[PDB]
């Protein structure tokens, strides 16, 4: 039989919450809008005795030429630093309420190689923190 | 008893003078190989508040 | 005209509705049947079975220039099992998990000497 | 033997606390017991230590 | 003549452990059911004096679609924490009975590139703490 | 109708029963015989002889569109020693270990104009 | 909503300062006059609770022949030395005014290899300091 | 001339102390029965002041199939650990009797990638502590 | 406007000082004499503030035959010590005249692969300290 | 003009030492006979303040047979222990008589990878330690 | 109860601050307060910590 807590889905939380600003998605398929952020976990730590949870978060955002790839990148962090700073609730798609305990930026966005020619893509990187809540 | 249960007292306060207090304490180590337990316990008659961190 | 004896259904994809989990939105799914096509093997490698074993199979399709056919767009399937009527079959069910492929590559099509366009050919793949 | 934490059974006691934990609920307990309270999590390496001197 | 003690086997008693949740091997056939856990050993050391050993085991999830894996990876962590936590008894393919010393998350599950294009693999990586049995 | 003068016995894996040591499953094996098929070998490579040597064969197979051969999956094996009856041996034995082949690739068929299939061509590998 | 601070754009800083001297831009088309300077970013981190931001600022040179590049990397490490020195003020192309905290030089221009076997590419790296003014 | 003390040769002692258990080499031939130890040096350091010597040992296991593969590494496994425990005498190739100071297990047996596909591979890493002998 | 100090040139320096014992340049053309050092740099960094510049400087020896090549890096090295030691002055091509503050040897020459299977390119690695000087 | 001063020359200290007992040089023929050492430096710095110098030789050797390199490595190696001991004088090729301060085993003879199937190539690495004399 | 930083609906009170910021300018708070200031930022690694001896 599982465990009874888990953290809450930090992917989901993050499209979730970019969502309201701007098209988001973890996959992004052959063809959509331009505007688009891309969210994806490298790396993390789980303890259960103490109830603390470290995730990584990378955010991509794609957009066609540089300057509006760079406007939403400045959008996109502008976003961040609003969801870091005023600690809001987000709604999951599963309904539940999840928050953060903190957050820090550690890579501001940057250009990055990619092999469509028209859309520049630009990446900034992000840590989180989280706790455990009851599984329901 | 005089302990509350969680969430239910106010905030507490910590007295102008105060005194010794005794306490007991039993510090439990639990270790099981091949599906059997092993338990060591240590007990203590009396114990006072000594320094903080 | 007819360039084969083979019949071959070309499903679309498009998809709609509210996001869902991960901002993945559902996927509505549209057949078109066109017979008359020839459907063969290109080429099909391995990669050694180390630990997980996994097979690829490259097919080429030569259709007459139809409406539907000049429609298609990468990331659609068609599905192809031998059979007269492959429209009316369950996408959903295993047998079609197992006859359905993946359009790789854009659409190439042929023209000639007049302007016009002569047949299409496209790139399929499918994996174990 | 007058007193020892561990049952005749070689097994712990369960009448030892005198608060538990429910489907989340901190409720206090109503079968008899001496009445003792846990501590909760310890930070990693950091638990129960002795330094004689 | 060999020695009279060694630890249990790690990937049996990884196997034996989450294959009543989901279906588990050390290796996967060409085709099987898509819910499936894969188990690793990337490093360990061994001390016959201390009777210390501290393997370090990896586990892949494979199933169809981002949001099976997600799904799958999730219930794989929480039967790992559910162990981690109760120390519960398992017993191997040979019979015998074995147990833990400790556990530590070390990665907790993320994307992680594969061939096919429709099974999405998850990682997750762990760090367990054995002792020495006597060798029947 | 016939491609060759040479006779092969395909054979089958289908996994059962419960799991062992590290879940595994046994393997349970079916043999079929398919005679009259033509077989020669593709290519041959050897990795460098620095402290373990190995060495591998590719083997090409052309067979008569039958119901045992289009029914063949990537996994399989082929006994392959030239004798008329290649099926009644051993694969336990050293010389079915050394006369057993393991299927490379999905199964490569070829259709003709009137959409029905005409010969199956199958990769084989084998190291030593 | 958005949060309400942000620090100046780096690149459009950088090129907005450079361009009196010499042609500059973040991209350089097929054709164009050999005296350039193109910027990147390459890492950096964003404080919001101090007000603190460290982006790491690239520049490189193309000009046809050692000679000439040469020339022009002295003359875009004098500029950026007296822009650094003297603190002075920079018009965006948005109009806004923004200054700098502080400056200092990591690479001192090297050279780098290039397809081109004509123009020759003298690389330098450069720290920023930065602080938050309010988005209008 | 040359000196007159040498450590006695790491690759035979391990050769001849395995070879009881179980076929061991050097090298392996093209074809040979699966049960395979080999054996190889990656590093090591030599004192002529203080008599000391440290080298490291590196045992290839080869079988057929998984389970085969396992139990090897794990015969070979407690070989090394009763070697490293009872501290026996072991008669070289050229006759002369070697001993070890210490022992100690870096790598605890684990899966490698090999070109044949039957054949699993499994490597274990090891290091010894030996001396100077007279050289005869 | 451009600040009005800067370091000398660091090639022009070592060009100019191991003229008159060798041919030396920049940049090899495809045919020449083989006595031939090659200047380069590959870091460093700049301090306005204080005046402090610390170039690191390479120089590469072809020539013909193992033997041409090291009497030329021995004769090269002998060079770079005599300028490390003596402090001597050293005029550019446009005539200013330059100095050193120190000098030290990271890489006493050892030998390179070179595509030519004739010529044997030695390199060697060297580290300098100049001051600023004021601009003409 | 050249610095007074110069260290002796590693290579050529190692051949003409290594020489009476075994065929070496700097660079092996296509053809020649099978015991062979080859002599390389990788690493060095040299003081001139102090006379000080560190440089590094590495031995490479070529036998038919692992059993014949095995050998050849260790008569190499105890070779090396001997010069490393009794601190021999050893005339050059130039007949100038030059001496060690020190010496030390980086890594004793292990087995590297080689194009040839028939020759096997033991490296060795070693370094020593070296003084400023008078240059004639 | 006589005092309480916590309101009766169980929120913060809001007349606690001398000093409001309101679109970045720094006026004095006109409604009635007890008057209190609060100070900024706090360095990462350094924050409110106490160390009993």
């Amino acid at each position: 039989d599982l465990h009874d807590q888990d953290a809450p889905d930090e992917e989901d939380f993050v499209v979730c919450w970019m969502q309201p600003v701007m098209r988001t998605a973890v996959e992004r398929d052959i063809d959509a809008e331009l505007p688009f952020c891309e969210v994806t976990r490298i790396d993390g730590a789980d303890d259960p005795e103490a109830g603390t949870d470290d995730p990584v978060i990378q955010l991509d955002f794609y957009a066609l030429g540089a300057e509006a790839a760079k406007a939403a990148a400045k959008q996109g962090h502008r976003r961040m630093l609003f969801l870091f700073r005023n600690f809001p609730t987000v709604t999951l798609s599963d309904g539940t309420l999840a928050d953060l305990d903190f957050g820090e930026t550690l890579i501001k966005p940057s250009r990055m190689a990619f092999e469509h020619d028209q859309i520049v893509r630009y990446t900034a990187r992000y840590q989180l923190g989280t706790s455990y809540v009851a599984v329901p | 008893p005089l302990v509350e249960l969680p969430g239910e007292a106010d905030g507490f306060s910590q007295p102008v003078d105060a005194e010794k207090i005794g306490r007991q304490f039993l510090l439990y180590g639990i270790r099981k190989k091949e599906g059997r337990y092993l338990y060591e316990v240590d007990a203590y008659d009396l114990a006072y508040l000594n320094n903080k961190g | 005209e007819e360039f084969g004896g083979q019949v071959v259904a070309l499903v679309s994809v498009a998809e709609t509705g509210v996001p869902g989990w991960g901002g993945l939105k559902a996927k509505a799914r549209t057949t078109t049947r066109q017979p008359g096509v020839h459907f063969r093997p290109a080429s099909s490698t391995e990669t050694p079975d180390g630990q997980t074993n996994v097979a690829t199979e490259v097919w080429k399709l030569t259709a007459p220039p139809t409406a539907a056919v000049l429609a298609a767009k990468p990331g659609g399937e068609l599905v192809y099992d031998g059979t007269e009527h492959p429209e009316s079959l369950d996408l959903d069910s295993a047998a079609g998990r197992a006859a359905t492929f993946r359009v790789d590559g854009p659409i190439m099509p042929k023209y000639d000497l007049a302007g016009q366009v002569h047949h299409v050919t496209i790139m399929c793949k499918r994996q174990a | 033997v007058r007193w020892s934490p561990l049952a005749q059974d070689g097994q712990l006691r369960d009448d030892l606390f005198a608060h538990r934990l429910e489907n989340g609920v901190w409720v206090e307990n109503t079968n008899p017991n001496e009445g003792w309270y846990l501590a909760g999590a310890f930070g990693e390496g950091n638990g129960p230590s002795s330094r004689p001197s």
